[PDB]
RNA sequence: GACCCUGUUGAGCUUGACUCUAGUUUGACAUUGUGAAAAGACAUAGGAGGUGUAGAAUAGGUGGGAGCUUCGGCGCCAGUGAAAUACCACUACUCCUAUUGUUUUUUUACUUAUUCAAUGUGAAGACAUUGUCAGGUGGGGAGUUCCUUUAGUCCCUCGAAAUUUGAGGCUAGAGGAGAAAAGUUACCACAGGGAUAACUGGCUUGUGGCGGCCAAGCGUUCAUAGCGACGUCGCUUUUUGGAUGUCGGCUCUUCCUAUCAUACCGAAGCAGAAUUCGGUAAGCGUUGGAUUGUUCACCCACUAAUAGGGAACGUGGACCGUCGUGAGACAGGUUA
């Protein structure tokens, strides 16, 4: 944001939007494995029998 | 004010390693003196980085803190600012 | 044993092998572990007023006012305060920028304090980098007398200067010589200053290069240059004057090769020199003997400061009168 | 390795009496006889004593750097110029006096021409272009300047008016570090 | 406008020859004495030494030596220590006492040194004082027209260092009208000159950069003069969950879809219900409050839902100057 405010240019816009962009795809892309875990995680916790300990 | 950057990004030709190391300061930018006085960072430019952590070994067995790393992209097109180490 | 120890600390600290084993020499492994630990850890910083100008209870109230924590350094420290916090940076407040005081260490502390300077007195700084020597000269005999400043370089000659007149002391020649020639080109000085360019082993929190930037080869040449400045200032000093004149020497290295031996092969070469009491409160016993090597047993008086029994930086004194 | 010659000392004798009042007793001889005289090193002027001249006067010309107190420096035309190094003196013999507030010489401090609320107390019979020294509330030298206008202007000129055309002050200090 | 240049001005950096010397100057010496008071260091005679560490221990130190052994106390062994201990021999320093004295220095008093008054004898008083050299400086005066960067000799000298280095000498690679002021800068203010009349118009969007590995092909002659996509690796990037300046505000028409909802289906541990993603779809409709300079974010209230935009971004000062140049001002004008 600092960034694109002092930019000065269209393609400084250009490749400063270009950059930012690749970086969360890189950050997301690093992500990959706890999503698959934590989808699996959900799917159970989802198919879990519910009970009361208190009754 | 957003616009400096504190570290940049070294990359070591030999031992094919990259890690991020202080800006120690700027010596000079071919494209303006004036710019070298004042510190811009265009491509291409040496500035001086602290090695300390890499832990080079040099001559008589002894270790360098400080060494030339020529910044070899667009930190204005992409922020992130990155360098080559001169070794 | 031994030698894990030595490969131990090495690894977990990154210490070269030759300064750890003098280290380890130095101290027992108890003494040595937390020297190890202070020196790592940061030192505090202090603020000298500049009595000249200002007093100790307005400066402390105006920085309180200002919001930085102060606390006084010690009871042996009347100029000296130490910095817990501050919101408005130390460079940009009113105070420090009109001159009222000065950023520094006790170890900047210790050395002038040792030295007796009077008013109406030739003394000599062959080595005041930062400058805070000359000032703290300057305060102590009220701006009356002569200073007389030697260094090497114009950028630590620029920032000296720069310091000496924003401290106001205007009694101060400042020059760019050798430490080596001072004596033959003016001498005659009622005390000198000597800050001796060292190892630095003493405050590697300031220098993390000492940790390893330091071989058995600068271990060699150093001593003996500050073996030649020590003859330097013993060449200038005078021997007889109506106020009693006294010369310091001072450094910032622990290593053994750096302390007590050079004043020991000084006291050796000149009988003039006698070495008297410093006058330092705090401080360690200097070593009658450590490698086989008999020193002069006078140096009891010698004082050393450490990191890990104080919290200071490392540092270095001794204090002699001349005879003839 | 040279005093001053007629007409450099004569330009600075004048800006020094522009600035000053007793040059008699800037040079008066003292108690023990030594006498404060001008010195001039690369072209830059130096206040020594007599005494500190003859005992410097043994090094070389290139290996000493300063002596005394810096003065200031001739420009290549020819002008004398009286610097913050030179401000000690100044302010022990000034002829006119201005204080200005910490509100206001912070900004004196760091380079900003003196405006109408940074004075707190004034100078009494101030020509328009006289030399003034600027001082704070605790009567520190803080520098040096030409005023804009007299006194009376002064009051009767609008608070946001320039004061002071700001010469010098402790920034050269700290430029150099 | 940016931008280039010119002159002035500041900010600088550097040069401003060489040899003596005035101005100088640092240290010593002598002049310079007599006493008294002291103190220090060198003469000696003696007493006692000795821890940074660990080792049992407060380890001068060196040479022999494995128990003289009075006793096996302890040698030996053994740790632990740079150094190990019994012994008998050696010599260094100190902490001192004393005097068996020599010196040195400070202070005091006095005149005998020195210097003044008087001037053809008096006084200050060992303070000043003068001269002697060993230095350094020197743009002032006079006269004429080597140093800088690098490596070696590791040779000689001076040092240091328990034996190897440091600083000079030596050698050989490259450099070079004078005090009046100068050279020069992608710099500053000022005044001026020069140059562009101004921008985009198959432009815009969703996937970063740097380096390495791999890589079909092409290439100077062949995947190696080399260019070279997709991926992967290293840095950003990891072991415990506020940004926003002038603006807006309302309504209305029309259009686009890059679709919030309505309709339709494809996929999902989608039991049901409630959902998420994907696409066909513009006919339909698409509300507030807080907060704020003000908007969005976030926050909460309704509501099927409160989606995004376009409509030539749809309709209702600068000089003439005058007074200042280390910085500015002007109820001055010409006025567009």
């Amino acid at each position: 944001v600092r960034l694109l405010k002092y930019a000065q240019s269209l393609y400084q816009c250009k490749q400063l939007k270009r950059a930012a962009l690749g970086r969360m795809a890189t950050l997301i892309k690093r992500l990959k494995d706890p999503l698959i875990y934590l989808d699996q995680v959900r799917q159970h916790l989802a198919r879990l029998p519910d009970i009361n300990p208190t009754t | 004010m957003g616009l400096r950057y504190k570290k940049a990004n070294v990359t070591h030709p030999t031992l094919n390693v990259t890690v991020q190391l202080p800006i120690l300061s700027v010596k000079k930018n071919p494209s303006n003196p004036l710019y070298t006085q004042l510190g811009v960072l265009t491509k291409g430019t040496i500035i001086e980085v602290n090695v300390s952590d890499l832990g080079i070994v040099t001559a008589s067995g002894k270790i360098a803190w400080g060494r030339y790393a020529q910044i070899t992209n667009n930190p204005e097109n992409d922020g992130c600012v990155n360098a080559v180490l001169l070794v | 044993y031994t030698n894990q120890l030595l490969k131990d600390i090495c690894a977990y600290y990154g210490y070269n092998e030759y300064l750890a084993e003098k280290l380890l020499n130095l101290f027992p492994p108890r003494e040595a572990f937390a020297f190890f630990e202070a020196n790592e850890t940061p030192r505090p910083v202090v603020i000298r007023t500049n009595t000249l100008r200002t007093h100790r209870r307005d400066l402390a109230q105006a920085l309180i006012n200002r919001g930085v924590t102060l606390e006084p350094v010690g009871k042996w420290s009347k100029v000296g305060l130490q910095v817990f916090d501050s919101k408005v940076p130390l460079g940009a407040t009113p105070e420090y920028l009109a001159g009222h005081y000065i950023l520094q260490a006790a170890s900047s502390f210790l050395p002038v304090m040792a030295l007796c300077p009077q008013e109406n007195e030739r003394c000599l700084d062959m080595a005041a980098a930062p400058g805070g020597k000359t000032t703290h000269m300057a305060a102590l005999m009220k701006n009356t007398g002569v200073i007389f400043a030697n260094d090497p370089s114009k950028s630590r000659a620029k920032g000296l200067i720069g310091n000496i007149h924003r401290l106001g002391v205007r009694n101060t020649i400042v020059c760019n010589y050798d430490a080596r020639e001072f004596p033959r080109v003016i001498g005659g000085f009622d005390r000198v200053l000597l800050d001796a360019p060292c190892s630095g082993t003493g405050v590697i929190c300031k220098d993390p290069s000492v940790k390893t930037n330091r071989d058995a080869k600068d271990f060699m040449q150093l001593p003996h240059t500050q073996k030649q400045l020590l003859l330097a200032a013993i060449d200038s000093c005078n021997h007889a004057s109506k106020t009693g004149g006294y010369i310091v020497y001072s450094t910032c290295s622990v290593c053994v090769e750096e302390n007590e031996e050079v004043v020991n092969y000084a006291l050796s070469r000149r009988p003039n020199v006698k070495l008297v009491e410093t006058g330092l409160p705090f401080g360690k016993e200097g070593f009658t003997s450590y490698m086989g090597k008999t020193f002069h047993p006078s140096l009891k008086l010698t004082r050393r400061f450490y990191p890990h029994l104080y919290n200071v930086d490392g540092f270095f004194v001794a204090k002699f009168k001349k005879i003839g | 390795m040279r005093p001053l010659t007629d007409q450099e000392m004569k330009i600075v004798l004048d800006k020094l009496a522009n600035y000053m009042t007793d040059l008699k007793s800037l040079i008066a001889p003292l108690e023990d006889g030594d006498r404060y005289v001008f010195r001039m090193q690369k072209d830059r002027v130096y206040y020594v004593k007599l005494s500190i001249a003859n005992i410097a006067t043994c090094v070389a010309r290139d290996k000493l750097l300063s002596l005394g107190t810096c003065l200031g420096k001739m420009t290549k035309s020819g002008k004398f110029r009286l610097h913050i190094t030179a401000l000690p003196i100044l302010a022990q013999n000034a002829r006119y006096k201005i204080w200005v507030k910490d509100n206001g010489a912070q900004p004196f401090l760091y380079g900003s021409n003196i405006v109408k609320a940074h004075v707190g107390r004034w100078t009494e019979d101030c020509p328009e272009h006289s030399g003034c020294v600027v001082y704070n509330m605790a009567d520190i030298p803080l520098g040096f300047g030409v005023t804009a206008r007299s006194t009376a202007e002064a009051r009767r000129l609008d608070p946001t008016g320039i004061v002071c055309f700001r010469q010098a002050d402790c920034g050269e200090y700290l430029r150099d570090e």
